[PDB]
C-alpha cells in the first residue's frame, strides 16, 4: 500500500503569490501521479495527470513538476478562485490520496474577541450542563482553548468547532463546548475558559460563578 | 558519475521470466474506440433457448 | 457536458445493506471503467473500487473486500455499489467517478467526478433537537458588542437549519458544523454578534428547522 | 440420431447451373446454422458457406462468392445451395453439416455432416467404355502366377462396376480407382493374379456394367 | 486466409502404439481447432473440438492438445477402427481445414509382383496404345516407376493408379498407364518399364518388343 | 464488386440541419462497421463518425460531438448522418466509407471509400453571375500568340460550366478553379490563346452555363 | 480466504497420460498467474510450470519440456496441467499456487497453494495386501512388556489403514511409513506394546483395510 | 541452473531458543528469495519474500537476512507451533527450492528397546521370509541396525523405516525389515540385528536360531 | 452441462440473524441466476431474478449479489415465514437448479430419547422380521443407528427415515427398521441398536431377547 | 528441437528490395530476441541485426543502418528482414539466429542458428549455360590416366548440376566450385581421370542441367 504524504498541510498565501506544494510517495510510481481540486462543500475536479499534463480546460498558471518519489505543484500566480484543497493521487498501483492541502486566505492579524456563555437553567432541569467559549474573528486560526474548573483543567469533556474563511474579511470563528453533569457541575463553582493566541500577548481568560 | 548513459546494447534481450504475471490494475479500463466494429463470422448461428 | 448524479444515501443501521446508484449522462456510459471514491473526515480521500467498462473485471480496496460489491447496468447507464455489512467508519460522502480516455499502455484514474451522496452508518435513533438558549449577559460584552447564541444538541440525523428572526437577521451570523459526540448525537451552536445598545428592546428568536423529524422549534433568548 | 441427405448432385456443362437441397431430420432442424463442405482429391476439404438458423447472415468462401447462394426452407427442413456459373474446378463432394451446440461468446463449427453428394463439372458427353484385353502369356508369367485384366478406357461419366466372371470370381481382384484424362474421359484397370497351369483352359471374362449409359460387356480375356 | 498444415501427411503404424499427429496455423488461432475423423468413402466425423475438448461418445483414447499456432492429436493405445484420415480445422477465422493425415496399417515389407501387358490387337487397330505395367502386392506404398522406349526415359505421357491398403493383408497394388497414338507406337521398338521400390536390392525392369 | 452512393447533400443555411445518406451494394452491408469521413481544402482528410455493425457503439471526433449523429437502417443497407447546428466550416466533401475485415484484436479502418456528396454551409443566396470580357489587345501579345478569357463572377453556388464557340474551341482552353471571396460569391475565369493574326475575323464567345441558376450567357469578347 | 483443491490425481501407468486440475476459489482467478510445483521424496520441492494471468506466456522446467502441459480456463476459473509421456520419477505430489500481488519491476514467486494431489506413476496392477503376524515371545519382551505387530506386505496402490480391536487399542501403535520395494509393491508395519502379563489372554487382532482393492483383513497375533 | 543448499539439514531445538538456518546459492540471486514453511501432511505456507520482508498474519519472531548468495532466516524465540519444514527459494532465474531444514524437538538422551520378529510360518508357505528388527521409542534419531546371519554382514538387502517425532515424549520408532527367499532363508541359521547408539555404551545384538 | 452447487447444504439459524447462502455454476453465467424459494409440500415460488432482481411482492430483506460464477442471497432479518428450501437456478443455457439449501430452525441440544421394539409375532407368522429403533425429540438431526445382531454389525439391510422439524419444539424424530428372513431372525437371540449423537456423551445402547 | 527455416531468397536487381522471413519452431518464438547474421565470401561472417523479444529495441550494422529494417510477427512466430535499396556487396547467405538464455546483466549472443537463405544482387539476366567439351589428348596423358571433362561457362543465376554418363559414372570425379567472372557470369569446370587403354571405345557425355532456364545439355567428349 503507497503512503501518500503532502507538505505544508494548510498553506496561508495571498493573491498574486508563487505558490508550491509537494507530495511524496513512500515508494517509486514513477510519473503516474494526478492531482486533484476540491472547493469545500463540492466534488473534485481534475487538474493534473502524468504529473506533467495539464487537463484540457485548466488555464495555464497551473503546472506539475516531478518524478519517482518526489512531486510538486506550481501556482504561477494565484487567483481568487484558486482558493481549495488540492489532493495529490498516485494511481501506479492500485490508487491512493495524500491528506490534501488546504490553500488558505492570507491577511493581517486580529487578535480574538472572547465571550463566554454559561449553562441554562433548562438544559440543567434535563440533566445536562453546557458551558461554551466563542472566539470570534481572529487570525490565523491556531490558538489554544485551556478550561479550568476552580483552577482545575479539564480534559476529555469538551468538543471544538470551527468555521470556514469568512468571505468578507477572512476570519475565523471557534466554539468550544464544555459538557458535564449536573451534579458534577454543581460540584463547583468558578468555570473558566482560558485562551492563548500569536496576536495576543497575555493570555485572555473568561469565568462566571456558578449562580451567579 | 560519469557511467556509460546508453544501452549495453548487448543486454538481455528476452523474457524475464520473472516478470509480473497478474493482471496491472492501472490498466486500460475502456474500450478500444478503433476496435473490431465486424461481425464475427464465427459466432453463435444457433437459437438462445432462453430467448423470449 | 459530462454528468454524475448519486442516488441512495441515507442513515443505515451498522450491519444492514444499502445499495448507491449513479446516473451518467453525457457521453457514452458503456465505454468507460468507474470508480467509487469515498471521502470522510477521519481517513481523507479513499478509493472504494473500480470496474472495467464491460464489468469483467473488478477491484476493491482492501478495507472493504468482501463486503462491497461494485456492477453496472450498461443497458441503463447506471452504476451500482451493493454495500453489506457496513461498519461505522463506512460513514462518508460516496462519489462516482469516471475514468479519462488515455493511451493504451497507459496507467488510468478518474477525471470527472458525480456529485456526491452521504452515507452515515450510525445505531441511532431519528430524535429532534432540544434548543438552549445563549443567554447574553456582562460576561458576553465587550465594548458595543455583545454576543447571543442558540446551541441545537441532541438531534439526529444530518442536518439542521438555523435562521434569526425568520432570516431577517443575517449580518454577523455564525453557525458552526456539527460535531458527533460519544453519544451519536449531533450538536452544534448559533451566534450573532449584536449592539449592546439594542439588548432588551429587540428581540431575537432562533428557528431550527430539522426536516428528517418535521421538527420546527422557535426558542426566544431573553438577556439575564 | 441426427440424419442429413444430400441430394441434386450428378454431371453440369461448365457455366450451368445447380441446385443441391440436404434433408434435414433427427433434430430441430430451424434451430441450428448449417454448412455447406466440400472436398475434391485437388484442394481436399474446403468450407462453401454457412447460412444463420433464420437465414439472417450467410458467409460465402472468396473462391464460391458472388456465384453460390445458399438458403434454406425451415417449413421444410430442408437446406438448399444454388450454384451458378459452374467451372470445372467446383467438381466435388458436397457436405451439409450441423452447427454444433455451445456457449453464447464460444466460436463455432460442425459436428454432424450429412452423406454427401457428387457433383461433377465437365464438358464431356455421356459415353460407354471401351473394354480392352490385358492378355496374360509367357511374358507376363513367374513360376506358377499369371496376370490378366480388362481394361476400361474412355467413358465418362462415373461409375463404372466391374465384376469377373458374372461374380464367381472375387479371390485376387483389383479394380484400380478411375483416373481423369486430359480428354475428359475416365479411364481404369482390373487385374486379377491366376494360377498359370489353368491358363488355356479356365475361362476369365470381365463383366463391365455403366448404368449412365445402360452398357453391359462381357469381354473374354484369351492367352497369347 | 489462414493456412492449415499437418505433419506428417502419412504414418504408417502398428494397433497398440501411440500415435501423434501435429497441425500447425500461420497465424494464432487461440484454442479455436476442430479435430475431424474420415473413413474412406465415408463422411467426417467430429473427434475433438476447442482443441482440447473431447466430444461425446469418443472413446478415451485420443486426446487432444496445444494452443497458439501449434497443435497435436494422440491416441494413447490404437485400435483396428481407428485406421482413418484425420483433418484439422480452425475455426478462429472463418474456416480452414488441413491437407489431412492417413493413418496407415504398418506390416513387413514385401517386394512388388511386376508385370507388363502390350496394347491390344483391337485398341490398336481402334487408333490408341496403352500399354499397363503393374505392381502387385507390396508395402510400403512408395515406388518410382520409369518408363523406357528405346532406353528413352518418358515424361507427361503416364497415369499412375493406386488402391487402398488390402483388408486382408494391408498390402497395396498399384497400375501405370502409357498411353500412345498408334503413329508414335509404331514409331519404336523396345517398350520397358523399370520399377524401383525399397524391398527391392536392384531395380527390376520388364520390357517387350513392338509386334512380337 | 463493392459499390456505396452518397446522397443529400447541397447548400445549406448555418445553423440548419442536413442528412446524409450513403446506399451499399456488393457487400453484405450489416455485417461491416463504417466511417463517414470528411475532406476539405483547409484541413484535409479529417475523419468524422465510426458505427458498429449492430449500431451499439458509435463515436464522433471532438470538434462534431454533440452536433452530428451517425446511424444506419440495416434492413434498407443505409448510413445515415444527421447534421445539425452547421457551421461554415462543416463545408466539405462527405464520404461513406467501409471497414476492412481482419482478425479479432486487430485495430481497423477503411477499405473502401464511397463517391463523396459535397456539402457547402454558407448564407449566400442563390445568384447568377457576372460574366466580363477579359479583352485582348498589345498588352497581352508575346509575338503570334495573343490571350484573351472571360471572368465569371460573384455567382453562388458552385458549380459553373464554360465553353469556347459551344464547345467548337476546346485546345489552349484553361478554365481555372472556383476561388471563395469574403462576401460568399465565387468566381472564376477562363482564358485561351490565339493566333494573333485571327484577331479581328475569327469570333470568341464564351458560354457559361449555371444549373443551379437556370443561367446562360454567350458573352463575345471584342478587341481593344 | 484464498482456496484451491487440485483433482484428477491418481495411478497412471508409465506411458499414459493424465490431467490434473485446480479449482479456485476466494479471489480474481482470472487476475493472477499460476504455478504447478511438485513435490518428491526423492528431489523435494521442484517447480513444474507457469502461466501468465491471460496465458500469453507459459514456461516450465527442464525436465518437463515437451512432455506436459499447463493452460488455464478462465471461464470456469479453473487451472489444468495435461501430462504426457510420463516417467517413473514424475511420480510426486503437484501443488497449484497463486503469484502474489507486487510492484511492476518485481520478480514473483507464489504466496498461496493448494492442497495437492498425488500422482503415481507405476506399471503395478491393483493388488490387495499380504498380512504376516509379528508375533510377540521372550525375545521381544523387556521386563512386564512385549512388542507385537502386523507385517502388511506387497499391496498397490496406496493408501492402507490399519486398526487395533477395531479401534480400541490406541496407546502404544506406531505404524510406519509404507517403503516402495524393487518389485513395485508397497509395505509397512504397525507395533503395539502390551503388558507381558496380559499375553496368552487378551486377544490382539490387526483389523487392515485398504480401499482401493476393498480388501478387508482381521489377523490375530498370537504369541509362539 | 542455479543450486540452492540448506544448513543445517536437521537442526534439534527446544522451545524458546534462538534458530538460525543458512541457506545458499551457486549464484548471486540479488535479494530475490522467499522462504516457506510446510507442516507434514499440509500444504506450504509463505512465510517471507525479498529475503526481508514479513508476509501479512505471520508473527513478528520470524526474521530474514542476507543478500547476494548467503541468506539466513531466524527465530527469536521458537513457539510450539513453528515445529515444521523450512525451505528457501531463488526466484532471481526461474524457480528452484532448497532441500529444506525440518526443526526438530530436542529433548533428553533415550536408550532404543529393540525387538526381532521372525517370519512367520504362513509367510514361509508363501515363498519369502521377511525378518523384522524394532527399534522402539530413542533419540536422537541417528542410530546403526546391521543384520548379521551367520555371522555375515548383509548388505542390499534391507528396507528402512522412521516413524516421525511422537507427540507425547518426542522419540522416534524405526523398523529395519530384512527380505529373503525361502530357499535362503534356510540355507542359514543364526539372524541377528545389532544396534548402536549414543546412548550405549556397548551394542546390542538380538538373534534367533532358524527353526526355534 | 452446466452444474450447480449450493452451499450450505444445511443452515441452522435463528431470527433475527443474518443469512447468507451461495451458488456456484460450473462455468460462466454473467448474471442470469434466479433464486427459489419452496416450503415443504407446497409450490416453489420466486425471489429473485437477473441475481438481484428483488420479485414484486417479496419484502425488502432479501438481497442477491454476485456475477460470473459465484452468486449469493442474504436474508438481512431472518421471519418465521423464511423458513423453507432456497434453489439457485441458471438460465443462460437451458436450466438447472441446486440442490436446495434448507434453512433450520435453531435451537439448543437435546439428546435422543431411544426405544426399541420387536417383531411382532404375526409378522414373524407372514414370515418375516422387522426390527424398529426409534430416536424420539432430538437435535441437531445429525446421528448414527448401529444394528448389531449378536454383537454383529449389519450392513445393507436397514432403512431410515427422518421426519420434519417438529413445529411445537422443533425437534427431530427417527425411525430406522432392520429387515431379515423370519430363518435369519430365528438363528439369532440378541438384537441391539447402537445411538450416537452429539447430545450424548456415550453411545447408547438397546437389546432384547428373542422371545423375551 | 529447435528449428529455424528460412525462406525469401532470390536473384535481385541492384536497386530493388526484397524481404526475408524466418519461421521458428520448437522454442517459444516471442520470449526471445533474434539475430540476422550474413555470410559472404569476402567478409566472412557478418552481423547484420538485432531485434527484442518484443521489438521494442533494434540494432543493425553501420554498412546496413537506414536501408536494412529488421521485424518479427509474435502472432505468426516469424521473423522478417527488409532490404531496400540492395548494393552489390550484399550478396550472401543470410542466417537468423536464437539468442540464448542467460542471466540478467551477462551479456548476449547466439546459441542456435537458421538454415540459411542465399541472396545474389546481380544485374545479370537468366541465361543458359555453354557446354564445352574438354577433349583428352597426347598433352593431357601421363601414363595409362588421362583426363577429360566439360567446361560449364557463362550461365546465370546458380545453381547447375552436371552428371556423367547420366550418373553412372562417379568414381574420380571432380566438379569444381563456380567463380564469378568480371562479366556477373559463373563458370565451372568438371573432369574425370579415365584408363588411357579405354579411350576411343568408351563414351563420355556430360549431362548439365540448368532449371532456373529448363536447360538440359549432353555433350559428349571425343578424344583428338
Amino acid at each position: 500500500d503507497i503512503q501518500m504524504t503532502q507538505s505544508p498541510s494548510t498553506l496561508s498565501t495571498s493573491v498574486g503569490d508563487r505558490v508550491t506544494i509537494t507530495c511524496r510517495a513512500s515508494q517509486s510510481i514513477s510519473n503516474w501521479l494526478a492531482w486533484y481540486q476540491q472547493k469545500p462543500g463540492k466534488a473534485p475536479k481534475l487538474l493534473i495527470y502524468k504529473a506533467s499534463t495539464l487537463e484540457s480546460g485548466v488555464p495555464s498558471r497551473f503546472s506539475g513538476s516531478g518524478s519517482g518519489t518526489e512531486f510538486t505543484l506550481t501556482i504561477s500566480s494565484l487567483q481568487p478562485d484558486d482558493f481549495a484543497t488540492y489532493y495529490c493521487q498516485q494511481y501506479s498501483s492500485y490508487w491512493t490520496f495524500g491528506q490534501g492541502t488546504k490553500l488558505e486566505i492570507k491577511r493581517t492579524v486580529a487578535a480574538p474577541s472572547v465571550f463566554i456563555f454559561p449553562p441554562s437553567d433548562e438544559q440543567l432541569k434535563s440533566g445536562t450542563a453546557s458551558v461554551v467559549c466563542l472566539l470570534n474573528n481572529f487570525y490565523p486560526r491556531e490558538a489554544k482553548v485551556q478550561w479550568k474548573v476552580d483552577n482545575a483543567l479539564q480534559s476529555g469533556n469538551s468538543q471544538e468547532s470551527v468555521t470556514e474563511q469568512d468571505s468578507k474579511d477572512s476570519t475565523y470563528s471557534l466554539s468550544s463546548t464544555l459538557t458535564l453533569s449536573k451534579a458534577d457541575y454543581e460540584k463547583h463553582k468558578v468555570y473558566a475558559c482560558e485562551v492563548t493566541h500569536q496576536g495576543l500577548s497575555s493570555p485572555v481568560t473568561k469565568s462566571f460563578n456558578r449562580g451567579e | 558519475p560519469n557511467a556509460n548513459p546508453n544501452a549495453n546494447p548487448n543486454a538481455n534481450p528476452n523474457a524475464n521470466p520473472n516478470a509480473n504475471p497478474n493482471a496491472n490494475p492501472n490498466a486500460n479500463p475502456n474500450a478500444n474506440p478503433n476496435a473490431n466494429p465486424n461481425a464475427n463470422p464465427n459466432a453463435n448461428p444457433n437459437a438462445n433457448p432462453n430467448a423470449n | 457536458q459530462v454528468q454524475l448524479v448519486e442516488s441512495g444515501g441515507g442513515v443505515v443501521q451498522p450491519g444492514r445493506s444499502l445499495r448507491l446508484s449513479c446516473a451518467a449522462s453525457g457521453f457514452t456510459f458503456s465505454n468507460f471503467g468507474m470508480h467509487w471514491i469515498r471521502q470522510s473526515p477521519g481517513k481523507g480521500l479513499e478509493w472504494v473500487a473500480i470496474i472495467w467498462y464491460d464489468g469483467s473485471n473488478t477491484y476493491y480496496a482492501d478495507s472493504v473486500k468482501g463486503r462491497f460489491t461494485i456492477s453496472r447496468d450498461n443497458s441503463k447507464n447506471t452504476l451500482y455499489l451493493q454495500m453489506n455489512s457496513l461498519r461505522a467508519e463506512d460513514t462518508a460522502v460516496y462519489y462516482c467517478a469516471k475514468v479519462w480516455f488515455g493511451e493504451s499502455e497507459d496507467n488510468y484514474s478518474v477525471d470527472v467526478w458525480g456529485q456526491g451522496t452521504t452515507v452515515t452508518v450510525s445505531s441511532a435513533s431519528t430524535k429532534g433537537p432540544s434548543v438552549f438558549p445563549l443567554a447574553p449577559s456582562s460576561k458576553s460584552t465587550s465594548g458595543g458588542t455583545a454576543a447571543l447564541g442558540c446551541l441545537v444538541k441532541d438531534y439526529f440525523p444530518e442536518p439542521v437549519t438555523v435562521s434569526w428572526n425568520s432570516g431577517a437577521l443575517t449580518s454577523g451570523v455564525h453557525t458552526f458544523p456539527a460535531v458527533l459526540q460519544s453519544s451519536g448525537l449531533y450538536s452544534l451552536s448559533s451566534v450573532v454578534t449584536v449592539p449592546s445598545s439594542s439588548l432588551g428592546t429587540q428581540t431575537y428568536i432562533c428557528n431550527v428547522n430539522h426536516k428528517p423529524s418535521n421538527t420546527k422549534v422557535d426558542k426566544k433568548v431573553e438577556p439575564k
